[PDB]
This record gives C-alpha cells, sequence and structure tokens, in this order.
C-alpha cells in the first residue's frame, strides 16, 4: 500500500539514493519534485503527496559517521526528496550501542513520518549485513520497529556477506544480525555478492566498478517488486498477498533472487521460465527442494501462451519440490513500465523459498563455529566487552541459527508435519 | 447482521470506493448501481452482490439488457473468491498478536494457514487469467453492424465458460465449496484449541489432492480446463 | 459461366464435385466425350472459386463468344472445342494461381514428407523412446492425449521447434480395434488447398506412415539388443551372430525406402514447378503414388507377406532378449534354432521374388552377392 523506505549505513544510503534516482528516471518526475506532463500511474506507494502536485518521496535518511552522505547531498536529486529527515562504526556491538544512545531522536523522526502518513503497510530496510555502520545499528533499529509497530510488515533488501573475506569479525556480526532478522522480520531478500560479481564480469570485463552496477541491479529488483503496485495490475498489489505464498512458517522467510536479462546495464515465456530456473540467472551462488515458487514478469507477453507454457513447464518436469505440502509454480504477470525506455523488453524475476540457501547458511555457521572455538578472530574488543561482559548473545544467536538449520533440513525431509 | 440488509448501505460505499482508486466523475464510472441478490442467512461461503454497467442510447442496442445480468453473475463469482482473501487474512492477523518469542503452537498454526492462502492465491490467479487475458484477447482483437452483436455475444459466453460457472466444469467447482467451507470453520477459531483447526486442515488436504484427480480426469469431457489442473498443482500429483 | 441451371426436370447433359458432375450417357451423338470433359472442368472450377467468397471480368467476353457460336445454324466442331478450351485454359491458370500462391503448397508437401514419410530420425527416435510402454500395450480412450503430448514434448526434446502446422498434425488411436496397430496421423487442410488434399490422398499417406514406423522401430530395437549384450560364452556369441545377420537385410530395406523417397519427391517438385497447369499436379501425384506403392510392396502379396514375418519375428525376439542378461539354456537353443530356420526361409523367399524389373531394385540385390554368401543363404 503505502511504504516508507528506511536507509542506514553508508552503503545503505548509497543504494537508497540509487533507488530514488532510479524512480526519478522511471516515473515522470523532475529532480526538483515537479510533476511532469506525462506522469496515469499510482504514485502513493513511496511518494508522499505534497502540496503543489509534488510527489515528494517517503524516505528517512539516517547516517552513522557520514562520508558518502556528503556526496549524496552533492547532487540535484537531493532536492527531489528529503522532507526534513536529516540527522547527524565497523563492529556490530559498536553500531548497536551507538544506535542505543540516540534511539529517541531517530524514533521521533520515525514517529513524525508515522503520524504524517494516512496509512502504512511495510518497512523497507536497505543496508548491508556485517557492513560496519549498517550492522548492529540495523539490528537495534529493527528491534525498535517490530517492538513499536507490530501492525506492519518488514521486508529487508539486504546482501549477505559472501565475498570470501582483513576483517575477520564479520561472521559474528552477520550471525547477530541474522538472529534479529529471523525473529524480528517477516521477509528477507537475500543475494550473493559473488554471483552478482560473476555476472557483472560475464557481461563486460569490469574489475573495480562492480559495486555501481550491483546498485543498479538492486534498484531494478526493488522497483520490479512494486511495479504491479505503482502501475495498475490485479494481484499482489498488497505486499502481504505476495509474501504469504512463499513462506510456509515464519522461520523460513528467505527468498532466492534471479533476473533473466543478464546484460541489462520477443522470446517465448516457457524459455525464460526455464532460463530463470538456472543458477546462472539466480543471484545466489545433498538434494535440496523448493518450498514454493512464484515468478514475476513484465514485458512483451502473449496473453494465451501462459497456459501453453505453464503446461510445458509442468510436463517438462524440471523442478523437484517438497513432499508434505501442495505448492505450485505460480505465474504472475505485471505491466512493463512506461515513461522509461523499453529496452531488453522481456524482463522476469523469481522469488522462491529454496532449501539451497541452508547450505550457504551452514557455510557461514561452520566459519563462525571455527573462528569462535579458535578464539583468535573476535579478539575481545572493548565495544564487544561493554556490550556484553559474558558474550552469551553470540551463543543465543548460535542456538537460533542451529534451530534454523535443523528446521531447514527437516523441511527438506518429508517429515516436517511434526516440528524440528 | 443489522447492516447489509438493503441496497442502499453498500451502495454508498461504492461512491466511497470510486474516490480511492482515482476513478470517479468519469463516464466510465457512470451508470453504476449496487444491489444484493440475497439476505445473509448462513460457513457463509457465498457473496451477495450485483454491479451493472449501461451506456447511452445508440450504443445500448448492441449491449443487450440480458448480458448485464450475466456481468452481475461473474462479478459475484470473483467476489466470492475475494471472501477467502478476507477470512484467511483475518485468521492470520488474529494469530499475529500471539507471536518474537513464539513456541511450537505458533509456527505449526501458521504452517496450516500458509497452504490455505496458497490454494486460493492460485485459483484466484487462474480466474485472473481466464476472464481477463484470454477472453479479452478475443474481445480486444474481436471488435471489427450485426457482426458486433455476434462478437460481443461470443465474449460473454467465453467469460462464463472459462470461469467454470458452466455445468461442463461443475464437478471441479463443487470441490471448491468443500475447500471454502473448511476455511470458514478455520476462521472462527484463533488459541481456543489448536487441534480443531488441524482437523479442518487435514480434511482440506484430502480435498485438494482429490481436486487434482477430478480436474485431470475432466479434460476428456475441455482445452481451457487443461490449465486449471496445472495451476492448482504444479509438478505434484 | 457460373454453374447455375435453367432447365429443370429435362436433361441438358450436365447436372465442384458431385451435385455438379457430368451425366455421360444422355450426351448427343455429334458431340465427343472429350469436349464434355472440358466443359465439366470449366463448370466445377468456376463454381469452386466463385462461392466461399461471400475474380474474372471476362464474363462479357465469354457471353459474346458463345453468343456468336449460338447464331450459326451449322455445327462446326472445331469452333465449339476451340472456344470451350479457350475458356478452359485461362480458368485452369487462374485456379492454379489461387491454390498455389494464396496458401503455399511447398509447406504442405514439406510437412507431409517430414512426418508421414519420416524425414527426421531424431524426433521419431525420441518419440519411440518416450511413449514406448503406452503404445506397446493395447489401446484405450485416455492414452491418445498421453501419446500426443509426448509427441509434442519429444519434438521439443530434440529442439526441432515449430508452432502452427504442428497442432494440425494430431495423433489418432482407434480403440476397440497393441496401440501400434491402430496408430494413424491426420492433417488439417483449408479451402483453397482442400481439392488437392482430398481425404483419399490423406488415407493413402496413412499407410506409408504405418509401414515406415514399423521398419524404423525394428531398426532401433535390434541395435539396442546388440548393445545390451556387448556391453556386459558360446550361447551369447551365437545371439550376436544372429543379431548382425538380421541387421544387414534390415538396414538394406530401410535404405531402399530412403532411395524411393528421394527419387519421387524431386519428380513431384519438378512437375509442379515446370508448368502452371492444374493437370500437372494431378499427374505428378499419380506418378508419385504409383512408384511408392510399388516399392512398399503391397502390390505383390508374397514378398509383402515375407517382409512382414521378418519384421514380426524381430519384434518378438528383441522384446524377449532384453528381459534377461545371461545365456538361456531354458529352451533358448530351441527358440534360437526355430528363429534362424524361419528367418533364412523368409529372407531367401523374398530374395527369390525380388530377383516391375526396375534397375535400382534389381541392382540392390547384387550387394549381398558381391560376396556369394547370401547365395548359399
Amino acid at each position: 500500500r503505502e511504504i516508507i523506505t528506511l536507509q542506514l549505513g553508508q552503503c545503505g544510503n548509497q543504494i537508497g539514493f540509487e533507488f530514488w534516482k532510479q524512480l526519478c528516471a522511471e516515473h515522470g518526475i523532475s529532480p526538483e519534485g515537479i510533476v511532469e506532463e506525462f506522469a496515469t500511474d499510482r504514485k502513493d506507494v513511496f511518494f508522499y503527496q505534497a502540496d503543489d502536485e509534488h510527489y515528494i518521496p517517503r524516505a528517512v535518511l539516517l547516517d552513522l559517521e557520514p562520508r558518502v552522505i556528503h556526496s549524496i547531498l552533492n547532487s540535484p536529486y537531493a532536492k527531489l526528496y528529503n522532507p526534513e529527515n536529516i540527522y547527524l562504526g565497523n563492529n556490530w556491538a559498536s553500531g548497536f550501542s551507538q544506535g542505543e544512545k540516540i534511539h529517541e531522536d531517530i524514533f521521533d523522526i520515525i514517529d513524525r513520518e508515522a503520524d504524517g502518513s494516512d496509512s502504512l503497510e511495510g518497512f523497507v530496510l536497505c543496508h548491508s549485513i556485517a557492513g560496519g555502520t549498517g550492522s548492529g545499528l540495523g539490528s537495534y533499529l529493527l528491534e525498535r520497529l517490530n517492538d513499536r509497530y507490530p501492525k506492519k510488515l518488514v521486508q529487508t533488501y539486504s546482501v549477505f556477506p559472501n565475498q570470501d573475506e582483513d576483517v575477520v569479525v564479520q561472521p559474528y556480526n552477520s550471525l547477530l544480525t541474522l538472529k534479529r532478522l529471523t525473529q524480528n522480520a517477516d521477509c528477507v531478500v537475500v543475494l550473493d555478492n559473488t554471483a552478482l560479481n560473476r555476472i557483472a564480469t560475464d557481461r563486460l570485463h569490469i574489475q573495480n566498478p562492480s559495486f555501481s552496477q550491483i546498485n543498479q541491479l538492486v534498484s531494478t529488483i526493488m522497483s520490479a517488486s512494486t511495479t504491479t503496485l505503482r502501475y495498475p495490475g490485479y494481484m499482489n498489489n498488497d505486499l502481504i498477498g505476495l509474501i504469504a505464498s512463499l513462506i510456509p512458517t515464519p522461520r523460513l522467510h528467505f527468498l532466492m533472487t534471479g533476473y533473466t536479462p543478464l546484460t541489462t546495464d520477443k522470446t517465448t515465456v516457457l524459455d525464460v521460465m526455464r532460463r530463470l530456473l538456472q543458477p546462472k540467472n539466480v543471484m545466489v551462488s545433498t538434494n535440496h527442494c523448493y518450498i514454493a515458487i512464484l515468478n514475476i514478469i513484465q514485458g512483451e507477453v502473449d496473453p494465451t501462451q501462459v497456459h501453453k507454457s505453464l503446461q510445458r513447464i509442468r510436463e517438462r518436469k524440471l523442478a523437484n519440490f517438497i513432499p508434505w505440502g501442495p505448492a505450485s509454480i505460480q505465474v504472475a504477470l505485471s505491466r512493463k513500465s512506461p515513461y522509461l525506455p523499453s529496452a531488453h523488453r522481456v524482463s522476469g524475476l523469481m522469488m522462491a523459498n529454496h532449501t539451497s540457501i541452508s547450505s550457504l547458511f551452514e557455510r557461514t555457521c561452520r566459519q563462525y563455529d571455527k573462528l569462535r572455538k579458535r578464539e583468535a578472530f573476535l579478539e575481545q574488543f572493548r565495544k564487544e566487552d561493554m556490550f556484553k561482559d559474558n558474550f552469551d548473545e553470540m551463543d543465543t544467536s548460535r542456538e537460533i541459527v542451529q534451530q534454523l538449520i535443523d528446521e531447514y533440513h527437516a523441511a527438506t525431509r518429508p517429515d516436517y508435519i511434526s516440528w524440528g | 447482521p443489522g447492516e447489509l440488509l438493503n441496497p442502499l448501505v453498500l451502495n454508498s460505499v461504492l461512491s466511497k470506493a470510486l474516490q480511492c482508486s482515482l476513478h470517479g466523475d468519469t463516464p466510465h464510472a457512470s451508470n453504476l448501481s449496487l444491489a444484493l441478490k440475497y439476505l445473509p442467512e448462513v460457513p457463509d461461503v457465498l457473496s451477495c452482490l450485483e454491479l451493472r454497467y449501461k451506456v447511452d442510447w445508440p450504443l445500448n442496442i448492441v449491449i443487450t439488457e440480458g448480458c448485464v445480468s450475466k456481468y452481475s453473475g461473474v462479478f459475484s463469482f470473483l467476489l466470492q473468491l475475494k471472501l477467502m482473501m478476507w477470512a484467511l487474512k483475518d485468521v492470520c492477523f488474529h494469530l499475529k498478536r500471539t507471536a518474537m518469542a513464539g513456541s511450537v503452537q505458533f509456527r505449526q498454526l501458521q504452517l496450516f494457514k500458509h497452504e490455505m492462502q496458497h490454494f486460493v492465491k492460485v485459483i484466484q490467479g487462474y480466474i485472473a487469467n481466464q476472464i481477463l487475458h484470454v477472453t479479452w484477447c478475443e474481445f480486444r482483437a474481436r471488435l471489427a453492424l450485426e457482426e458486433i452483436q455476434r462478437a460481443h455475444a461470443e465474449y460473454l459466453h467465453k467469460a462464463v465458460f472459462r470461469g467454470l460457472l458452466t455445468e461442463k466444469a461443475a464437478p471441479v467447482m463443487n470441490v471448491i465449496h468443500s475447500i471454502f467451507s473448511l476455511v470458514l470453520k478455520f476462521r472462527s477459531q484463533l488459541h481456543p484449541n489448536f487441534a480443531l483447526m488441524q482437523q479442518s486442515y487435514n480434511t482440506f488436504k484430502y480435498y485438494s489432492h482429490f481436486l487434482f484427480k477430478v480436474v485431470t480426469k475432466l479434460v476428456n469431457r475441455q482445452p481451457h480446463l487443461e490449465d486449471f489442473l496445472l495451476r492448482i498443482n504444479f509438478n505434484n500429483y | 459461366l457460373h454453374g447455375l441451371l435453367l432447365d429443370q426436370h429435362e436433361e441438358f447433359f450436365i447436372k465442384s464435385l458431385k451435385q455438379f458432375s457430368l451425366r455421360v450417357e444422355i450426351l448427343p451423338s455429334y458431340i465427343p466425350v472429350r469436349v464434355a470433359e472440358k466443359i465439366l472442368f470449366v463448370g466445377e472450377s468456376v463454381q469452386m472459386f466463385e462461392n466461399q467468397n461471400v475474380l474474372k471480368n471476362q464474363e462479357d467476353t465469354f457471353a459474346a463468344e458463345l453468343h456468336r457460336l449460338k447464331q450459326q445454324p451449322l455445327f462446326s466442331l472445331v469452333d465449339f472445342e476451340q472456344v470451350v478450351d479457350r475458356i478452359r485454359s485461362t480458368v485452369a491458370e487462374h485456379l492454379w494461381k489461387l491454390m498455389v500462391e494464396e496458401s503455399d503448397l511447398l509447406g504442405q508437401l514439406k510437412i507431409i514428407k517430414d512426418f508421414y514419410l519420416l524425414g527426421r530420425g531424431e524426433l521419431f527416435q525420441a518419440f519411440i523412446d518416450t511413449a514406448q510402454h503406452m503404445l506397446k500395450t493395447p489401446p484405450t480412450a485416455v492414452t491418445e492425449h498421453d501419446v500426443n503430448v509426448a509427441f509434442q514434448q519429444s519434438a521439443h526434446k530434440v529442439l526441432l521447434d515449430d508452432d502452427n502446422l504442428l497442432p494440425l498434425l494430431h495423433l489418432t488411436i482407434e480403440y476397440h480395434g497393441s496401440g501400434w496397430a491402430a496408430l494413424g496421423l491426420s492433417y488439417k487442410v483449408q479451402w483453397p488447398l482442400h481439392i488437392l488434399f482430398t481425404p483419399a490422398v490423406l488415407e493413402k499417406y496413412n499407410v506409408v506412415f504405418k509401414y515406415l514406423l514399423s521398419v524404423r522401430r525394428v531398426q532401433a530395437e535390434l541395435q539396442h539388443c546388440w548393445a545390451l549384450q556387448m556391453q556386459r560364452q558360446t550361447d551369447a556369441i551365437k545371439w550376436r551372430l544372429r543379431n548382425h545377420m538380421a541387421f544387414l537385410v534390415d538396414n538394406l530395406q530401410y535404405y531402399l525406402q530412403v532411395d524411393v523417397l528421394e527419387s519421387q519427391f524431386s519428380q513431384l517438385l519438378h512437375q509442379i514447378n515446370s508448368t502452371r497447369d492444374f493437370e500437372s499436379i494431378r499427374l505428378a501425384h499419380d506418378h508419385f503414388l504409383s512408384n511408392l506403392l510399388a516399392q512398399s510392396f503391397i502390390l505383390l502379396k508374397p514378398v509383402f507377406h515375407c517382409l512382414n514375418e521378418i519384421l514380426d519375428l524381430c519384434h518378438s525376439f528383441c522384446s524377449l532378449v532384453s528381459q534377461n542378461l545371461g545365456p538361456l539354456d531354458e529352451r533358448g537353443a530351441a527358440q534360437l534354432s526355430i528363429l534362424v530356420k524361419g528367418f533364412s526361409r523368409q529372407s531367401s523367399l523374398l530374395f527369390k521374388i525380388l530377383s516391375h524389373q526396375i534397375n535400382s531394385d534389381l541392382a540392390q540385390l547384387l550387394l549381398r552377392l558381391d560376396y556369394n554368401k547370401y547365395y548359399t543363404q
């Protein structure tokens, strides 16, 4: 419905500014907030209706030790948004305590936007896990939103720390943030930085500017999630109607991501469905089984080829699902976005609950367990000591993620009617 | 209930609904009347509602005075599907306040709720294909004076035929009532008792797994129904 | 000029097809039968492209031409035949143009060859592989849909993809009378093409599809057997001698059918492309059907009834051997001897029959007797 995006950390403010620039380029808006003569669309999903027909976007700009936020200010697109949400480290405990002291002022900032809106449906959190300023601060702030607002939804557009490492404190930070994500979030969209870097090196031969193209990829994915909301469709124009179909139980809420044009910075639909089932198109690097598969496409589509192609993917017998529940591959169609150049006309996206992410979680679990038992990589930091003299929250997060991996591998079995 | 016994309390919600879509005071939003066809007296899986459209005179001789009633029929069919996405939303929202620090009783109760959302989410997506994409393909490229009456008379027949309201696909439609009624039992309980909703879930599984067999068998009698077996189960016997 | 009659209940020696046919018997004695055939052509053709339209502006010319002939109180036979053939020739050209250009015939002929005549080995090998158990077993009502969706899926499996003229090819199974025994193929046709692909020529295409898939299926399963035994003894080594012994004449027969398809398809293509008559399409199809019918051996019942035994024994033998792995001393030598004697008998019988007198078919026997060991066998 109405969604306010929340951005924290330097990387998170970068990807939020990239998202707002992508939505300025997508919709008929100037970088001043002026409505254009070709703007009809719904623009009350992220844009607050301002007084001179300005669709001023709903953004909360929060920073911790700002360096790149000055460059975000140094732009003509910093006059498009920012309806007075302004405010002035490298560890999870440090960022957690730094958010802990300033919680009242940022909560007043959130409260201003909360009473300002007519309605609200979800919170978008854009920041990186174990990224320093994002980690710790994001987990504390996530605790505060779901403590304060149990009436709304939480979605997290996040990258997981899979970059093959010097910072050695990152698995502890990721596990603590992961405990907060498992019990205080309803949906987390997980991507691998290595798979995105492999695709970026596949399309062109870049070495250094991978991050900018990854920002564009997350921008297109985040706009692709709500294109059916901003532009009139039929179904999953409520976010919860989309989120409900993939999640069987509120511990398994992590979604695979795939996008079928891979040179992005006409074709038959069964072909791009089979293409989207590839891990070369999936943005994440024993037998694992999908729990539920639902896919989005917006582009040049034949309206009658949908039943032919869904029959063809059914009788292809290509994906092997989960034997306790009656899921389906669910085909949903959205509108291709106008007011922007329509190139690479067929564009599809998949959101599916797969147990293959349990292998990546188990790799991070094994790395955490090894570095924790060796105890030469946490190194007893003063922020970690002042946060916890006894260091039992890491053990609690270990217990939570051990339960999660057990739930994962029990869901892969046909015995998940009883709890695991 | 005290309300919803007359065609004038829901009929003012219509003028309130039109403003919230930014589609009001247009000739498109002209000639809308809202009535009921039944007084609520029931697991009420039915929905009582009629919506009509009409146009000015020299176009109204083509848009017959019998077709608008069947528009009112297919409207109530889709709205009957919407009643599930209200009641299922209700039971998960009543469950939401019983969460953060959950136990076994929370997670297995949402484990029941998910697949009943999922069933309705794919049958609604099936009808949100048949009555909107394929029968619109042959009423958006089927508009080229008697021939216009003939093409429009094909459109309405295909919209009721591919919606499975017809008696040809009626055994597929009969099992859908058995799903919907168990959901209406599932909605009243939050927990008062956890196992009583589990009983309705275990019956719902039997009926879904049987709906597959009857809709696969009823292709011998339907090319449009070939899609529905594939919607409701995908790569699942 | 149109096809309409004026005289009812009294004959005027004429009545496209039936309800417009020639009444041959009543015809006057100063009029030959040949000119009646020409008149019948003109009327049937002008009726064909006249209706289903809901053209030609030579109606005034034809009316004046006939009107001048009508005035003469002498019957001049050369005048009558010349003017009716003058109408006939332009009509035949125009009808030819409509059918050959408005919906392309080259596509129709290509589809007929590629599916009835087994133009591709990969698709049909995939089809025999996938729907093996369904078609091997007797027919029922619901297996038709199964083998049809398998037939489209295998076409996509070899990645030979095409929509439109693939739905027209629809598999058919007559249940209540092994599924392979009643397997046919139908192909749909539209109104300009409707005259050339009358139901009789489709029923003729059905038979050659039925024969070609049998020899193809035999050819696949014999090599599967030989492959199974080699990959894993006296009793075993005799079996592979027997397998190769059957395979030689099998591959030769299939190659002969490939030769006749190659030679006759080109003749049909040249005869349609060398002139614009309607008569050339008829005679080209007659030539094409006659030579194929001879080479399929249904015109000679004994060699037909020998190659049939050679195919049937291979079906049973190849089905039996794949169930077991090792040597069979539980009456394997008995059946092996029965099979080798019957096989040699039937192969020598057909070899006697084959020795029409067409040069290629005579010449193809000589290969096995470059050797003089199909000479004692």
